[PDB]
RNA sequence: AGGACCGAACCGACUAAUGAAAAAUUAGCGGAUGACUUGUGGCUGGGGGUGAAAGGCCAAUCAAACCGGGAGAUAGCU
RNA sequence: GCUCGCCGGAAGACCAAGGGUUCCUGUCCAACGUUAAUCGGGGCAGGGUGAGUCGACCCCUAAGGCGAGGCCGAAAGGCGUAGUCGAUGGGAAACAGGUUAAUAUUCCUGUACUUGGUGUUACUGCGAAGGGGGGACGGAGAAGGCUAUGUUGGCCGGGCGACGGUUGUCCCGGUUUAAGCGUGUAGGCUGGUUUUCCAGGCAAAUCCGGAAAAUCAAGGCUGAGGCGUGAUGACGAGGCACUACGGUGCUGAAGCAACAAAUGCCCUGCUUCCAGGAAAAGCCUCUAAGCAUCAGGUAACAUCAAAUCGUACCCCAAACCGACACGGUGGUCAGGUAGAGAAUACCAAGGCGCUUGAGAGAACUCGGGUGAAGGAACUAGGCAAAAUGGUGCCGUAACUUCGGGAGAAGGCACGCUGAUAUGUAGGUGAGGUCCCUCGCGGAUGGAGCUGAAAUCAGUCGAAGAUACCAGCUGGCUGCAACUGUUUAUUAAAAACACAGCACUGUGCAAACACGAAAGUGGACGUAUACGGUGUGACGCCUCCCGGUGCCGGAAGGUUAAUU
């Protein structure tokens, strides 16, 4: 649930917490863990390539299963877990053959729930089956775009996709963006919505909270000198130019999709 | 097993000093100058063969050379290896 | 006042030392240059 | 509980008067569990870096570092 | 040598880094030392650094670096796989005393430990580049158990006072002891043991994981401290022999108890929070190829082994970074009285008086003290000074986002002695007595020790938070919501950032950014996400598309290469 914190200090006043009691209070499943060091938004050349990244808390990498290939074995949900690496919540599941995996926790999922992947699998939340097997009009998440690759669409805290149509070898998806997209009908998808839907209701409430999430502060181009940004300079507050990136490209409207290879799959762009 | 020639080349000299004299008289320990490359076991072997005397143990150290000045010109003395060789009780050395 | 030079031997060697100079071309040229000049201390190396 | 309070260390540098000091002193001053501070090592290189942005900082040097070279640049000027 | 004075969370002690002989001894005083110099971190000569257990080396890896092939690139070269390097992190082992002019966990004395070989007898499944476990991990908070350490008493030794008193409830000093081995406690974690099966752990697995079934409630792991031993020892106040006045040799009492107590240890624990918290090896374990009655494994016992390098000295400084014998510099140690305290004052241990002195006692300057009467009249401005200053209790407005405002404001008490109470409330806790699955056990018990806070009565002073220390307060108002950041060295702000808001892009080989490219970041993320721009908590809100941009359209006009 969301929780407005009492204003016992400025910087706590405007805070809203998103508290799920059902998460695991404990150390995660260590076998599925692995190291994940921070970039600072800097590439192999050592240059900053994406500004405003830096610092934040040390995080491990949970090995989430997005490919979801344990066909026919039924699994049961052991617990839900906090993943620092994503807006969603993860679920530690236990297959009957003794293997455990992390999966995106869907909306209704909880400890004790049974889930299943496969063509034969049942059409219920958390189950995963090819979209030619999934009825039209259903909500799914963790959608593969290429068969066998692993889910790439609809992984964020409260996303999902609509299968609006199945026309032969393809099905047409309604993406969260509003973009309509063809996808091969043999690609895989998980039933239901992804879990942590009130994720958006949280409000950080202070500068430090943003820092905790590895976000360095943002300087406005207009606050700079001309040598730095197109917006710089001006005695007092001047802005007599069309908005642009630090690299001179228009920002308020100018489209930038250039991919002519996948134009065919886009049924309708978002609006 | 150390070669005789190497043994002979190990031992440079006895070291005379107050501390050395004290070590000799009290702890039955001789203070030698030895080759800088000479290891402890080597030194011991050489002691045993060339002075004909049982060794308990060898401690070694490296003495660094002093920087000196001959007139206006600066110049450094050689570094050299010192060895305290403790000799078995009752071992009297000439 | 913390002055610019804050010595550290390892850091000195890695930065300017012989092997570092050897590693890359340009360093090798520097070395060659210094040899030509007649430098007694070719590198920072003690 | 807290980018909570008072306050030493520690980090800073608002007022004041005054070469031991190429930016210090003393007296006061701000923060002091955090967007803190600090050691060791690492990475980013010059129209390039980094920048909670002051054209700041990049070895007492910055509206384009230093070293060497073109180079005895050119100087209707002194 | 005796006085005086200063530091004492340092101006003491020990290290790292950095320096590199500055260490110690003798000797010299030209130069160096802001003066003199017999002295010196100066000159010259000699001496000095001892390790299986400290550190490096070594095994393991992080960020990162290099990188066979490889991909890419006019050349140079870039990226990067396998790999290999890389500590600031993980990985076996030593303590006490004595000694040098100068080293010591390194020498000596005592008492230990480690992990390798080799050989043994005893046994008999060993075996990895592979599987599993472990190592292995955050912040804050709270206690409880402890010790370091300190105080008092007891004990032991010495003393009987340069001036009134001082054989006592008097004075001074000491009252220390390790690692190791044994015990396995306060406490923490977990249900154990056996059997059966199984699409999992790249193959196999007796291991892990998962299913069942049986049976017992104690099983294991961890763990400070204490106790015992170590120790008939060592050390020991000071006494006694020699004296090159430096010291050397002999000798040696007591060596207990209580209370208090860390920020250190149990604790890598427990509780809790969200921001969700290295890796690999060592270590344990499982098997595979293999080998097969051999090797290898574990078992004790014997022997050998532990190489190499560092070890002096300075290290908040006269030895490092600052041109100087001139501010900066990470870690560890942390006594007493008062105190909340690592603040402050005075002291201990220890270390210093800052390498020019001597006079004088003009102006003027600096740093301080006090000041009649006035009390901001000063001044751009109360700048600077002065003032406030503690604990407890009473009391406290507007406004408010109901948290605040608020230590609002303002007041009262405060010393010492006695009594309450030859020391209370509390804390601690010995004997005795009882229980007992027997121990570091549980009950009862209260000796002794410690010990606030209050009330009443008296008492001194001008003054009792007496020194050091230690808020000035209130009223209206602009700006910025707030904590933060900034022009290293004239600007700390109303500037930047901020949480929040909005627009816009981006469907993943994402947009974008660095890269002739390969590739990398974005992100091991996927529209509840990421990028860009503006605005900037919260509250109430928030006409013009002509111009320039952007988006969409494509009927016509115009229009490249080409032909």
């Amino acid at each position: 649930a969301v929780v407005k914190c009492k204003p016992t200090s400025p910087g706590r006043r405007h805070v809203v917490k998103v508290v799920n009691p059902e998460l695991h209070k404990g150390k995660p499943f260590a076998p599925l863990l692995e190291k994940n060091s921070k970039s600072g938004g800097r590439n192999n050349n050592g240059r900053i390539t994406t500004r405003h990244i830096g610092g934040g808390h040390k995080q491990a990498y949970r090995i989430v299963d997005f490919k979801r290939n344990k066909d026919g074995i039924p699994a049961v949900v052991e617990r839900l877990e906090y993943d620092p690496n994503r807006s969603a919540n993860i679920a530690l599941v236990l297959y009957k053959d003794g293997e455990r995996r992390y999966i995106l926790a869907p909306k209704g999922l909880k400890a004790g729930d049974q889930i299943q992947s496969g063509v034969d699998a049942a059409i219920k939340p958390g189950n995963t089956l090819p979209m030619r097997n999934i009825p039209v009009g259903s909500t799914v998440h963790n959608v593969e775009m290429k068969p066998g690759k692993g889910g790439q669409l609809a992984r964020s805290a409260g996303t999902y996709v609509q299968i609006v149509a199945r026309d032969g070898a393809y099905v047409t998806l309604r993406l969260r963006s509003g973009e309509m997209r063809k996808v091969e009908a043999d690609c895989r998808a998980t039933l239901g919505e992804v879990g942590n839907a009130e994720h958006m209701l949280r409000v950080l409430g202070k500068a430090g909270a943003a820092r905790w999430r590895g976000v360095r502060p943002t300087v406005r181009g207009t606050a700079m000198n001309p040598v730095d940004h197109p917006h710089g300079g001006g005695e007092g507050r001047n802005f007599g130019k069309h908005p642009v990136t630090p690299w001179g490209v228009q920002t308020k409207g100018k489209k930038t999709r250039s991919n002519k290879r996948t134009d065919k799959f886009i049924v309708r762009r978002r609006s | 097993m150390i070669r005789e020639e190497r043994l002979l080349k190990v031992l440079r000299a006895p070291h005379v000093s107050e501390k050395a004299s004290t070590a000799m008289e009290k702890s039955n320990t001789i203070v030698l100058k030895v080759a800088k490359d000479a290891t402890k076991a080597e030194i011991k072997a050489a002691v045993q063969k060339l002075f004909e005397v049982e060794v308990e143990v060898v401690n070694t150290l490296v003495v660094k050379g002093k920087v000196k000045r001959h007139g206006q010109r600066i110049g450094r003395r050689s570094d050299w290896k010192k060895a305290y060789v403790t000799l078995k009780e009752g071992q009297n050395l000439d | 006042m913390k002055r610019t030079f804050q010595p550290s031997v390892l850091k000195r060697n890695r930065s300017h030392g012989f092997r570092a100079r050897m590693a890359t071309k340009n360093g090798r040229q520097v070395l060659a240059r210094r040899r030509a000049k007649g430098r007694a201390r070719l590198t920072v190396s003690k």
